[PDB]
RNA sequence: AUGGAGAGUUUGAUCCUGGCUCAGGAUGAACGCUGGCGGCGUGCCUAAUACAUGCAAGUCGAGCGAACGGACGAGAAGCUUGCUUCUCUGAUGUUAGCGGCGGACGGGUGAGUAACACGUGGAUAACCUACCUAUAAGACUGGGAUAACUUCGGGAAACCGGAGCUAAUACCGGAUAAUAUUUUGAACCGCAUGGUUCAAAAGUGAAAGACGGUCUUGCUGUCACUUAUAGAUGGAUCCGCGCUGCAUUAGCUAGUUGGUAAGGUAACGGCUUACCAAGGCAACGAUGCAUAGCCGACCUGAGAGGGUGAUCGGCCACACUGGAACUGAGACACGGUCCAGACUCCUACGGGAGGCAGCAGUAGGGAAUCUUCCGCAAUGGGCGAAAGCCUGACGGAGCAACGCCGCGUGAGUGAUGAAGGUCUUCGGAUCGUAAAACUCUGUUAUUAGGGAAGAACAUAUGUGUAAGUAACUGUGCACAUCUUGACGGUACCUAAUCAGAAAGCCACGGCUAACUACGUGCCAGCAGCCGCGGUAAUACGUAGGUGGCAAGCGUUAUCCGGAAUUAUUGGGCGUAAAGCGCGCGUAGGCGGUUUUUUAAGUCUGAUGUGAAAGCCCACGGCUCAACCGUGGAGGGUCAUUGGAAACUGGA
């Protein structure tokens, strides 16, 4: 083992347990945004914005790439 | 750059013995002692001992070893011989004795397991006296014996060491007590006696009645050693820790350097004539002598060797001049007490492993790429015994040669080699033992199982009577018509003259076309045998007379007609059975000389006489190659071990009724 | 026009047919014999067999805390003012750790793969792209952790946990910003689907500081950072055509073929799932089996063709076997992770570790293929602002007549045909101008001196100039100076000495250049074919001589040739091998005359491409040559486009 591949094996564990946790956030956020636009509630903007926040962010950080957060945003605000 | 240690520093010595007297405890005791301020492998140990390189080499005690004595002597300087002390001499102390004598190597003796019951340091020397006939005497003297054994007198400086633990430490350094020190100084006494009666200058002084000092009867000591006419005696126990120190101080005083041994004479490739002196001179040429080749499962084969004169760093090319090639020596390595350390140079007098060398066995000579030399070879002895080999499953046949080849290119003593007439595969070796252990090792290590059996003897047929006989062969009934006769007389030939063609025929009633052609048809029907299928042999075929057909005589005929001349010859002239008798000298000592005897008659032999030879006796005789099997175990349990025979094909004789007879219904059934 | 040779052998003899054999070239060759040197190349083809050992991937202190370290130089006199502690200052430096980038390149191998893998030509209005370049706009305001470190506990080791504390160019919240997403309107355009531009709004997150200059903490240089749009580079997908043997393999296919909807992806798409239908492929060879990396090229051939796919370049695939994802711009990752499997190793028996098809090397297999070498000086790459570090890439050296090319092993005179060998017709012939002897040279060799180029630089130091500055330091560019070589004191040059150290292999019956004497006597032996050998052997072995080659020469193996012996070029079927025993007839192949039309074949012009290296032609540089370099020409059954209509094809 290479010391390179060593401190590698380190830092990717460190980096996929940020990335896991904030990609479950934004996907907790879209299925919420996602089910408020399928039955109409007061909420229904509100968790669409929050939902399109967390998808930039992710494509930003590079969890989903531009072209997933395009279709995601395009069918959320399509159906709101 | 610099070797670390110099010629006149350098130790390359062997420690020999008979069985379990303690080789391995002294050999594993010196490199404790050198490796601090331990597993025994490979041909050779590097250690340093008070500022000298000591290269130890342990040799096997069994007969059926000796192989790695003589390769190990032929490569070392001194040797330290190691003694039971309760039995002193036995016969393998003996016979390593005198193949260091043969090869001229200044010798230490060592009497180890003084502790043990019965240790009689006297007695062990008074073996080395009787039994060797051996310049020794003790440069030592143990104070106490058996449990008893507690302390040594050095007797050049007449100092006594007290040894207070079995730990090899603490040991005091006092003056002798006054109850040893009249014995002390007899043997003081003796030892100059001893040393002076090489050195005439030692016993002038001595003579003279002034004393003698420690510094000249350490140089009067190691010129005697290194001349190899004085042996000087020491005690201890490898076990308990006690003289091994004082032992390998006696080894730095008095064993030789590569300086003080004699010079190596070797022989021109090119001018066999010619003669080289190979002295150990870094600057000179390189030449050095692989005497041991084995395989590292780690770093692949090693081969290790012995360096005379010059120097060789490793990544190089040398001259493999036995072989007449070149070989790369990639890698150079020396094995210490606990690891292999890898070495960018060698020196005159020092022992290495090179890794890379290929198609160079035991023996072979290394010399520098533009030089030629060739140094000389060991001689080894030959094969004892004999045992026909053969793999179980016909499958390995070629696994079994390959290990064969193997094996020899290892072991210079085991021999293979394929019998013609028998169209069998034989194996010589020094013992059963060894025998036992290479065919273990070609059953486990090559994974060829093989069966072992007395070799087959090749017998002869003969004919006891003569007469005259006829041969008639007609073969007119059908197509081509085929007319032979011959009359031939058949005679018992004198033993050994073999067979005798002669042609008296008279008037061309055979046509002098045909002769040639009975001559061969007889040489056939005798080739194939006539009673048991053994060749005939020690016949004289007279053909005297004939007949003939203008048209149907035919060579094939006339053969036919001398196949059915032989065929009722042997009906008609009671045709024996011969076996091999073997020319058998046998030189043992004159007190086994009636159970050697006893043995030969019983062996169905005859003891042809007998003579002194030395010290000992020889004693000829005839014996059948078949009733020489397995005779070397036979004779040393006979001789104690001390027993060795000769053998070699001297003549045929006719086999007893019941053999022969025995034979016979085998051979047909 | 640049280019094409045949011979032996079936018979008493002949012509024909027909196979066999030989003369040529080639090689990653092997073996036998032999062996002087130099230059340039090439060197595990077998076991993608297993691998000891060393090295092949790090770098950044000008991102960050901490630790070690201790100049310059403080204080008391031990009365030693030269040695001394801690109460300091502590600079030049070094590092384990967090963090950034790089470990996806470079290097190895050809196992798998018959497939859009590869080659060629196209398409993407179905796509992605870190570092680099250009332009524009920004870099605002706050916060919580954690490594390291200290402490406690458990371990043979691998190393593990518990507690406490601290940084950042590490992480996160908030603010403003969009050509990105949703909706509305408009303009233009295109290869169905759609593309480009403009105008309105709604949802909306980015960022960071380090080292300096001026010092007015304001301005500001370099580097670094963020968003958007372009360029370049790299990658992805699709399509026409080409690219292999077998029918003693004829049926194959059920996510299979299409549609609808959704999910998914950089992206279109049965890529996946639910529903509906029964489609899809196939004698123009489906399916199955076997084998195989493909190509540029290489060998051969007059060509057409045939054979091959080492070295070098491109593309692909793989990294003990199989599956998987993580991080990342990029991997489903040779020297990363996880799981399973096989195998191996260490252990204190509790438990741990590994993957040379990287470079050397070991064992094994084999007829057979090298050093566990030196250096980053050159080129290239990674990191860094840079010096510099790393780089078994690479540059070199070592070994091997393995190949090609070059030069040696002497030259002139030398009849007086010296000795001696062999033959003899006993005269003589021949080895033979060969030798001897006289004269000459030193390529080579030995000795002693001189001794390159490859080296550009970078950095550092001076100036000059250009953008910006309020002005500097800096940045770009230009001109100068110090320094940088593993090879290596090698190539090469000079001076002296000696013909002195340096020739072997095969063949000599015909093919086929080269003949005699002895020994043998169908024996020993030879042999590619025909054959030779039983007393006169140019064929067996030796000797002399001769022939061909020559540091090589022979043998074996394999490919093309000769072979028109699979015949398109370029053969045949009465009797030599070959007409189905003969009809009826399907597909396919082929098809009478004239007129008009089309332009699939056919012919012709232009454009793009067919990488580099290679082959051929020319020139230049190594003293020549091989070799190296530079131009040209060539190479498509290639594609787009414009023309002609006789022939074949269509109407
Ligand atoms: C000095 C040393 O190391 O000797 C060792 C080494 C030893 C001589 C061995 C006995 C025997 O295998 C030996 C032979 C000749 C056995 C045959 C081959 O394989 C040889 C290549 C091998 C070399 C040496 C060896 C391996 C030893 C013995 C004897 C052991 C005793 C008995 C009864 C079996 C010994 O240890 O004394
Ligand atoms: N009593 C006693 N026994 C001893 C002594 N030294 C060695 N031994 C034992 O004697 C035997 C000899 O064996 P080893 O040393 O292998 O000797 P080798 O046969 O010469 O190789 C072993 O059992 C040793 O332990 C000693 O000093 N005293
Ligand atoms: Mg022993
Ligand atoms: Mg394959
Ligand atoms: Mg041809
Ligand atoms: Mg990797
Ligand atoms: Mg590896
Ligand atoms: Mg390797
Ligand atoms: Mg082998
Ligand atoms: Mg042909
Ligand atoms: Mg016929
Ligand atoms: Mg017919
Ligand atoms: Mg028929
Ligand atoms: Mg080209």
């Amino acid at each position: 083992n290479i010391k390179s591949a060593i401190k590698r094996v380190k830092t990717t564990e460190k980096a996929e347990a940020r990335n896991i946790s904030q990609k479950s956030a934004m996907r907790t956020a879209v299925k919420n945004a996602k089910t408020a636009v399928s039955n109409n509630a007061d909420n229904k903007n509100e968790l669409v914005s929050l939902a399109v926040k967390l998808v930039d962010k992710a494509a930003q950080s590079n969890l989903i790439h531009s072209n997933k957060a395009d279709r995601i945003k395009s069918q959320l605000m399509t159906a709101n | 750059m610099a070797r670390e240690f110099s010629l006149e520093k350098t130790r390359n010595i062997g420690i020999m013995a008979h069985i379990d007297a303690g080789k391995t405890t002294t050999t594993e005791r010196i490199l404790y002692y050198t490796g601090r301020i331990i597993t025994i492998t490979s041909a050779a140990t590097t250690a340093a001992w008070e500022g000298h390189r000591v290269n130890i080499i342990d040799t096997p005690g069994h007969v059926d070893f000796t192989v790695e004595v003589e390769r190990s002597l032929r490569v070392l300087d001194g040797a330290v011989t190691v003694l039971d002390a309760q039995s002193g001499v036995e016969p393998q102390t003996e016979t390593v004795w005198r193949q260091a004598t043969t090869y001229g190597v200044p010798r230490i003796v060592f009497v180890n397991k003084m502790d043990k019951l019965g240790a009689n340091f006297e007695y062990s020397v008074s073996t080395l006296h009787d039994r060797l006939q051996a310049n020794a005497a003790p440069i030592q003297l143990p104070i106490g014996a058996e449990d008893e054994f507690e302390a040594i007198i050095d007797l050049v400086e007449m100092k006594c060491f007290k040894y207070t633990n079995d730990l090899g430490t603490e040991i005091e350094e006092i003056e002798i007590p006054e109850d040893h020190l009249d014995r002390a100084e007899e043997a003081r006494a003796s030892l100059i006696e001893a040393v002076a009666e090489t050195s005439d200058e030692l016993m002038e002084k001595y003579l003279g009645d002034e004393e003698i000092s420690v510094s000249e009867l350490k140089e009067a000591i190691r010129q005697a050693t290194t001349n190899v006419e004085f042996y000087p005696v020491l005690c201890g126990t490898a076990f308990k820790n006690k003289g091994v120190q004082l032992m390998l101080d006696a080894v730095i005083d008095y064993l030789p350097s590569p300086l003080d041994v004699k010079p190596i004479i070797g022989h021109r490739a090119s001018n066999p004539e010619e003669e080289v002196i190979a002295k150990a001179d870094d600057s000179a040429e390189f030449a050095a002598l692989a005497f041991k080749v084995m395989t590292d499962p780690y770093v692949g084969k090693l081969t290790f060797f012995r360096v005379y004169s010059g120097t060789m760093t490793s990544g190089s090319y040398v001259k493999n001049s036995t072989k007449g090639k070149r070989e790369r020596v990639g890698r150079l390595l020396q094995m210490h007490a606990n690891s292999r350390q890898e070495i960018d140079t060698v020196y005159s007098g020092d022992i290495a492993a090179a890794v890379g060398l290929k198609d160079t066995g035991t023996g072979d000579t290394l010399c520098g790429e533009k030089n030629d030399i060739i140094l000389e070879s060991m001689e080894f002895p030959e094969p004892v015994i004999h045992l026909s080999v053969e793999p179980k499953s016909k499958a390995d046949q070629d696994k079994m040669t390959q290990a064969l080849v193997k094996l020899q290119e290892e072991d210079p003593t085991f021999h293979a080699h394929t019998d013609e007439e028998t169209g069998q595969v034989i194996i010589g070796g020094m013992g059963e033992l060894h025998l036992d252990i290479l065919v273990d090792r070609m059953k486990k290590e090559f994974n060829v199982e093989c069966n072992v059996g007395a070799p087959m003897v090749s017998y002869r047929e003969t004919f006891k009577s003569s007469a005259q006989v006829q041969g008639k062969f007609s073969r007119q009934s059908g197509g081509r018509g085929q007319y032979g006769d011959v009359h031939i007389e058949f005679t018992p030939n004198e033993t050994g003259a073999g067979f005798e063609f002669e042609n008296a025929i008279v008037g061309g009633v055979v046509p002098r076309e045909y002769i040639p052609s009975v001559e061969a048809g007889l040489k056939d029907a005798m080739e194939n045998g006539v009673l048991a299928g053994y060749p005939l042999i020690d016949v004289k075929a007279k053909l005297y007379d004939g007949s003939y057909h203008d048209v149907d005589s035919s060579e094939m005929a006339f053969k036919i007609a001398a196949s059915l001349a032989l065929k009722e010859a042997a009906k008609k002239c009671d045709p024996v059975i011969l076996e091999p008798m073997m020319k058998v000298t046998i030189e043992m000592p004159e007190e086994y000389m009636g159970d050697i005897m006893g043995d030969v008659t019983s062996r169905r032999g005859r003891v042809d006489g007998m003579e002194p030879r030395g010290n000992a006796q020889v004693v000829n005789a005839y014996v059948p190659l078949s009733e020489m099997f397995g005779y070397a175990t036979s004779l040393r349990s006979n001789t104690q071990g001390r027993g060795t025979y000769t053998m070699y094909f001297d003549h045929y004789a006719e086999v007893p009724k019941s053999i022969a007879e025995d034979i016979i219904k085998k051979n047909k059934g």
